[PDB]
């Protein structure tokens, strides 16, 4: 034969193709050699992930194209999302390589997951396909599955993979039931912008099995992105995992998931979008109330973040609903760009500060201003920007965020955000009311024997890249959108 | 390319039978069990199904793949649960199976309504020229097989990896 | 190489016709044609045989050659996936009776296949003898194979 | 022909181990019942490459890809029932409340 | 008769050379099948028990019949016995103390 | 038609157990007794019903079995369609029979498969 129409169509890909040969030559090497080293370990997963950056880059400029025979469609939107995965990626394995070691676990079994979880969500955000929208994101959630109970002895890992692992069987299967009707009523077409002229070929876009694959297919997808009651899978896998792998599901599943929201509510369902424009509106109404008032009676940081990321999501839902003509995308990213640098900064304070401290509850972190300036500092800085105030990155997010639904006229969606931006406030304002405590009688022991000791570690330069990020990036928010308004 | 057409309602009534009868003796067994050879009638009806339907190869891979499955299952319900408790026996009925039962009907009424509203002889008739099939390929299984080496090359190494990387994570987490 | 690949004669006198193919090959039965063979190893490489009714007495009476060649080709022996090409288009005539064999590829996308198709009308019957090898080993064969779509013949029942 | 019965059962299955996946009080039965809910969405999808891809059968390969990851899913657990039963020899799910 | 079958024997000859192949396999073959199972039962080598087995196994179907209608009952030591009442004229001339596998000859059976 | 004689063999092959059983039922006598129906246990009576709860360690094959039979399931069609098509489909399923030996060196080496 020629081996050549998949050849070319083969560099098209070659940048999951070198995260492909770096799992693949990581687990050669652990099988092959007896000993383990940390630095090898950090070394091979940096150059996977610094090298499939650096491939995507040099991709940039290339024409879209549909490769793998409408498999793979890369343009501009995608592009940019699989970029925001891998940044995810590179900022996640410095928080995963220490917390890993210290718990005495192995810890390439931890980075092959990671990367293969980096290479479902890569393959999610161009999908062009109904068979590679599911297979990607069970190459993602069945990572997810073994990552967050890979403690394996923690009576709180089991039950929270458990929950995982029933709830995502439950969603990603309604997903699925979903694609077989859209499939079914459709002429048997599964290609993302072919299946609109298949519904109009077999006249069944006005049929009534067409809303029972948007429904389906809209609460497979608001598991994963969790907006209102889809949610309830998130804080306790949030509160019983370890928090790196719990960092990457809260930064790389929404990134990965909002690619395939707005791939699969635009291209195959843009005929009725009065149906899923409602059902999206209903999601991140729902999400902001009950993500915002929830978080306020919180005492584990874990599970307070977690009802705080189902607080976010629905901020960034607004960019779906309003659409492609008054920005609306371009508002999904550099806020989703935001969301990473803020989440993964105050997840890293968590990391540090419970490796340190070995705790988790709100009421442990009094003091710690005394005790580790530097590190109260950057967490209360990662905590504001996440409450949207005004010097920090969230403030800028969020009234671009705003714009454009006010621009849409969605009066009633940005009132309701603004009003739970306001309730956003009181957490994120009550860690740091228990940062500033300088009453020895209110601190705990755990902050009380803490030691910072004369070294760096990885996870200070890991989020010195961020903290630094959530506050200077609000100058820089006109060099980011011209790159998110020439997607269309 | 079908068999007679009474015969082919007929055995799609039994067939339907026997699988709502494995169904139900699965969400009414109280021992893992029991409930995983009902599983296992409900398998047997679905390959019959799809040998029914065209798939061959489908089939085949459904009776080798979810034999390999139940067979594991039934070895881990046996080596993770308490004895052997023939007298379970149907575990009891308490209200909170009520309402689910009261959801999941009116689920599948709401899927009923659609299924027998829709016309689906009538869209058979719009996709005739997705059935005109290559006279050269006699054998379903080798348009399956070209179909699945060319048309999906991207799902099939994605598959490999998923499959690697559950083994790696299936020994890990089962391992003492 | 001594004498060339050796031919076998198939002859149905019930149905009346008669072609030949490489003695190699073994006969099978291909989905409701009348007759065929096939090669023990190589895939898409075989000879068929089936008949229609109809009511002319020639190919001739079917219309001009070339059009209703190419509106078989298109409409009848390829599926719509398949990109058609003709490349030699023939006419032979013997004992008054006229055939017609067409070299035509079938291109799809997965794919790609050579046909030599020969149509005949007689007794009251429509004959579409069709040998068939795939694109990549159609050079080496193509003669091969010609002398197959040279050998058919329909006589009277 | 009555075709489309097939697809009755096909939403009664779905249904069926829709209700199996939620009163489940064993982790294994709540697997069976995912298995369920899978077959029955292929169930839905031969079919429909029955109806209209008699050619191109991407609802057979669809149906090979479901069927894989649905034991890509049995493989991961009884995996995770492993490293339960081995940490609180016991199964049942509706105990395990500590994250609430 | 139908598209799909060509050049079908005339079914009066495929009857009769069933019915020659039937009468080959069911009548004539398992009788001395079972004779050549009988005599030279104990003159085995391996590659003669072997093709016994193997016909045998072939030709089963008719040996199964015969089999029932058969008796391979051993016969008495003198060939004078024609009544379990009768008596031998005079009983010497039989042989007494046949041997077996270690002092024995196939003579001896 | 090539699977109707497929649905008749499989009928007649589910209908010979019952006969047997039919057959057995009306010709074989019932003679129950409390002693004749106690579970076998070699003479002795038996203590608490069966049971034995192998180790995890042991019974970690079935995850790789799972697995290698979808492995094996999807090298078929490949198979098929190795002739009509060329070299691609070669490398295509190089990758897979590769990873399958990388899974089998990961099971072998971590201690999977040992007994
Ligand atoms: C208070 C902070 C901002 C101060 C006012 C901003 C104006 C600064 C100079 C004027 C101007 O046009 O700058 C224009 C700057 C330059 O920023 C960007 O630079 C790009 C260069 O590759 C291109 O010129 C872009 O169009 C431009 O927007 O716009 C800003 O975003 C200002 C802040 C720059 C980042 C500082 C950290
Ligand atoms: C590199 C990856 C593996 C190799 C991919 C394909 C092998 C390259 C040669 C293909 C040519 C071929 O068909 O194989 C030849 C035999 O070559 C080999 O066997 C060489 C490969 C050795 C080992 C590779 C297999 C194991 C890996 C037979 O010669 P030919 O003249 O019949 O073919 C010529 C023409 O290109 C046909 O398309
Ligand atoms: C944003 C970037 C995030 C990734 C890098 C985080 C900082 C890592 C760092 O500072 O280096 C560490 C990692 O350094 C290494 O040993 C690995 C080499 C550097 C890896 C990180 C950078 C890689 C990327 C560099 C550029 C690309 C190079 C490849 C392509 C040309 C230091 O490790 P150590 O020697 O102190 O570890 C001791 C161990 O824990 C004891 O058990
Ligand atoms: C193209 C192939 C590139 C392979 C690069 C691997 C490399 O640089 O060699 C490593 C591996 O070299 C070795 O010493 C191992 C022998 C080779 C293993 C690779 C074989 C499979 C390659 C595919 C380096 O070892 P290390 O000092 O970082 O420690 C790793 C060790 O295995 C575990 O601690
Ligand atoms: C943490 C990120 C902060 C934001 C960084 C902003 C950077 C400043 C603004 C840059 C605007 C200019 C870029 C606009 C698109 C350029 C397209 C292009 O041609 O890119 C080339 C250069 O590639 C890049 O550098 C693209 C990277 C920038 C765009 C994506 C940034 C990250 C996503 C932000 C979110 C292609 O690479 P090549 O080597 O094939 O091309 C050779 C030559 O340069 C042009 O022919
Ligand atoms: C003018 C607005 C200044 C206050 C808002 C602000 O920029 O954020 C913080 C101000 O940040 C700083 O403290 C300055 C260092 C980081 C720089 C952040 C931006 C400074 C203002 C930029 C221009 C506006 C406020 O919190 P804090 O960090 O002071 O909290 C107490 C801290 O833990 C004590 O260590
Ligand atoms: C081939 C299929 C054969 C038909 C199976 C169903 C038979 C008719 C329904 C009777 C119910 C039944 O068989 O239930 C048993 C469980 O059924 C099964 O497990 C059989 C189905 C497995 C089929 C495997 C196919 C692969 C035991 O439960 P019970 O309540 O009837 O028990 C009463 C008492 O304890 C005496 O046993």
């Amino acid at each position: 034969k020629a081996f050549h129409l998949l050849l070319f169509d083969g560099s098209l890909i070659f940048p999951e193709c070198i995260l492909i040969f770096g799992l693949i030559l990581l687990l050669m090497i652990d099988s092959t050699s007896d000993q383990k080293d940390i630095p090898w370990l950090y070394f091979i997963s940096s150059t996977s992930l610094v090298m499939s950056i650096t491939a995507l880059l040099f991709r940039w400029r290339e024409e879209p194209m549909i490769s793998f025979s409408g498999n793979f469609q890369t343009n501009n939107f995608n592009e940019i999302f699989q970029f925001l995965i891998l940044l995810c990626s590179t900022l996640c394995i410095p928080l995963s390589v220490e917390y890993i070691e210290c718990t005495e676990m192995a810890l390439t079994e931890f980075l092959l997951f990671i990367l293969t979880a980096t290479l479902g969500g890569m393959f999610l955000c161009g999908a062009n396909d109904l068979i590679t929208i599911f297979v990607a994101p069970e190459c993602f959630s069945l990572c997810s599955y073994l990552l967050s109970g890979y403690t394996k002895k923690d009576v709180r890992s089991n039950e929270a993979t458990t929950k995982y692992l029933l709830m995502g069987g439950a969603s990603s299967s309604i997903l699925v039931h979903g694609f077989s009707w859209l499939y079914g009523s459709s002429g048997g077409e599964i290609e993302l912008q072919e299946i609109v002229n298949g519904l109009i070929n077999t006249q069944m876009y006005n049929s009534p099995g067409i809303s029972i694959a948007l429904i389906f297919i809209t609460v497979g997808i608001g598991f994963k992105l969790s907006p209102a009651p889809s949610h309830q899978w998130t804080p306790d896998v949030y509160e019983g995992s370890p928090t790196p792998v719990v960092a990457f599901l809260s930064v790389t599943s929404k990134v990965a998931a909002s690619a395939s929201a707005t791939r699969i509510f635009d291209i195959p369902f843009y005929f009725s979008s009065n149906e899923w424009h409602l059902l999206l509106e209903i999601l991140a109404i729902l999400s902001m109330i009950l993500g915002n008032l929830i978080a306020i009676t919180q005492t584990s940081m874990k599970r307070m973040l977690a009802y705080s990321s189902i607080g976010q999501i629905g901020y960034v839902i607004i960019g779906i609903i309003v659409g492609d003509s008054n920005d609306g995308y371009a508002s999904m990213i550099t806020y989703m760009l935001f969301y990473i640098s803020m989440n993964l900064g105050t997840f890293a304070c968590i990391v540090l500060f419970g490796l340190r401290t070995g705790t988790d509850n709100i009421r442990d972190y009094a003091g710690l201003y005394t005790k580790d300036p530097f590190l109260a500092l950057s967490l209360a800085l990662c905590l504001l920007s996440l409450g949207g105030l005004p010097p920090l990155a969230g403030f800028f997010g969020k009234i671009y965020l705003f714009w454009c639904g006010w621009q849409a006229g969605l009066y009633f969606l940005v009132l309701i955000g603004l009003l739970t931006s306001v309730l956003s406030i009181y957490y994120y304002l009550k860690i740091i009311k228990l940062l500033m405590t300088g009453r020895n009688q209110e601190i705990t022991p755990h902050v009380r024997n803490y030691r910072r000791s004369p070294l760096r570690s990885k996870n200070s330069i890991e989020f010195s890249m961020i903290v630094c990020v959530i506050a200077s990036t609000i100058p820089g928010i006109s060099m980011n959108p011209i790159i998110t308004i020439a997607q269309d | 390319m079908d068999l007679p057409g009474p015969i082919h309602d007929f055995l799609l009534v039994f067939l339907g039978s026997g699988l709502i009868l494995g169904a139900l003796g699965v969400v009414l067994f109280t021992n893992p069990i029991f409930s995983a050879f009902s599983l296992g009638l409900v398998l047997v009806c679905i390959s019959l199904f799809y040998i029914l339907a065209n798939s061959h190869f489908v089939a085949s891979a459904q009776l080798l793949i979810y034999v390999g499955a139940i067979n594991v299952l039934i070895i881990f319900s046996v080596m993770f649960m308490s004895g052997p408790e023939y007298d379970k026996k149907f575990q009891l009925w308490t209200v909170g199976d009520g309402v689910t039962s009261l959801v999941c009907i009116s689920l599948f009424v709401s899927l009923i309504s659609t299924i027998l509203n829709t016309s689906w002889y009538g869209i058979i008739w719009t996709t005739k020229s997705n059935q005109i099939l290559e006279q050269d390929l006699i054998n379903a299984s080798q348009q399956i097989g070209i179909h699945l080496s060319t048309d999906f090359f991207l799902p099939f190494e994605l598959i490999s990896i998923i499959l690697l990387v559950s083994l790696i994570g299936a020994i890990a987490v089962a391992r003492q | 190489k001594e004498t060339p690949e050796r031919y076998t004669a198939f002859v149905d006198k019930a149905d009346g016709y008669s072609y030949v193919y490489p003695s190699d090959w073994r006969e099978f039965d291909f989905r409701a044609h009348d007759s065929a063979f096939k090669d023990r190893y190589l895939q898409l490489q075989n000879v068929r045989l089936s008949f229609i009714p109809t009511d002319k007495n020639d190919v001739h009476d079917l219309g001009p050659m070339e059009d209703v060649i190419q509106t078989l080709v298109k409409n009848i022996l390829a599926a719509p996936n398949q990109m058609t090409d003709i490349r030699e288009i023939q006419e032979r005539s013997v004992d008054g009776k006229n055939y017609w064999t067409f070299e035509y590829n079938l291109t799809s996308p997965n794919f790609s296949v050579t046909h030599f198709t020969t149509l005949a009308i007689a007794n009251g019957r429509y004959y579409t003898l069709t040998v068939s090898a795939n694109e990549r080993r159609w050079k080496r064969y193509r003669n091969k194979l010609k002398v197959v779509a040279d050998s058919f013949k329909v006589f009277e029942i | 022909m009555i075709l489309e019965h097939v697809l009755v059962l096909s939403a009664f299955l779905f249904s069926i181990g829709i209700y199996g996946l939620v009163t489940s009080r064993n982790l294994v039965r709540a697997l069976m019942c995912l298995e369920l809910i899978l077959n029955a969405v292929n169930l839905n999808f031969v079919t429909f490459s029955d109806f209209f891809d008699s050619r191109q059968l991407k609802g057979n390969i669809f149906s090979i890809f479901v069927i894989a990851i649905a034991a890509a899913e049995a493989a991961i657990g009884p995996a995770i029932v492993s490293s339960i039963y081995r940490n609180r020899k016991s199964i049942r799910i509706n105990q395990s409340n500590l994250l609430n | 008769a139908v598209t799909g079958v060509n050049n079908q024997e005339d079914l009066i000859w495929v009857l009769l050379k069933a019915g020659v192949v039937g009468f080959c396999y069911f009548l004539i073959m398992p009788p001395i099948i079972m004779n050549w199972l009988r005599i030279r039962w104990y003159r085995r080598n391996l590659l003669e028990m072997y093709f016994q087995f193997m016909f045998v196994f072939i030709f089963f179907p008719g040996i199964l019949v015969w089999a029932p209608f058969l008796n391979f009952r051993k016969f008495p030591r003198d060939p004078t016995m024609k009544y379990p009442w009768s008596k031998p004229e005079n009983p010497s001339e039989v042989k007494g103390g046949f041997l077996k596998y270690p002092w024995a000859t196939i003579e001896d059976y | 038609y090539e699977y109707d004689i497929f649905w008749a063999f499989l009928i007649i092959s589910s209908v010979i157990p019952i006969l047997a059983f039919l057959f057995s039922g009306i010709l074989a006598p019932i003679s129950k007794g409390p002693e004749k129906l106690s579970s076998y246990e070699s003479g002795i009576e038996p203590m608490g019903d069966a049971w034995l709860q192998f180790r995890i360690r042991y019974y970690m094959f079935a995850l790789v079995f799972v697995v290698f039979d979808v492995e094996t399931v999807f090298l078929y069609p490949w198979a098929m369609s190795f002739d009509i098509l060329g070299v691609s489909v070669f490398i295509e399923a190089l990758i897979f029979v590769l990873i399958l030996i990388v899974g089998l060196v990961y099971a072998w080496r971590k201690g999977a498969l040992e007994w």
